[PDB]
């Protein structure tokens, strides 16, 4: 039980470290935001 | 000119509508009007 609890806390801390240090792990949200903003930007670009 | 009210300005070639407000951005002494994205003429420099 204590070994499993230690592995649980170590894995949770490793997730905190992994997402805090390594970027572009949130690509699936950032590309949604970027693709929507690019579409709206070129929609306003079409008026020129 | 007027301040802080929706007014149909014909501005020596540039004709739009909107409120006119004292702006904090600083131009270059030859530059006449500004834009940020897709001809959105956000700022103008009144000639007289």
């Amino acid at each position: 039980q204590k070994l499993i609890a230690n592995q649980f806390n170590s894995a949770i801390g490793k997730i905190q470290d992994s997402l805090s240090s390594t970027p572009s792990a949130l690509g699936k949200l950032q590309d949604v935001v970027n693709q929507n903003a690019q579409a709206l930007n070129t929609l306003v670009k079409q008026l020129s | 000119l007027v301040k802080n009210k929706c007014v149909n300005f014909n501005f020596n070639g540039l004709t739009g509508t909107g409120v006119l407000t004292e702006s904090n951005k600083k131009f270059l002494p030859f530059q006449q009007f500004g834009r940020d994205i897709a001809d959105t003429t956000d700022a103008v420099r009144d000639p007289q």
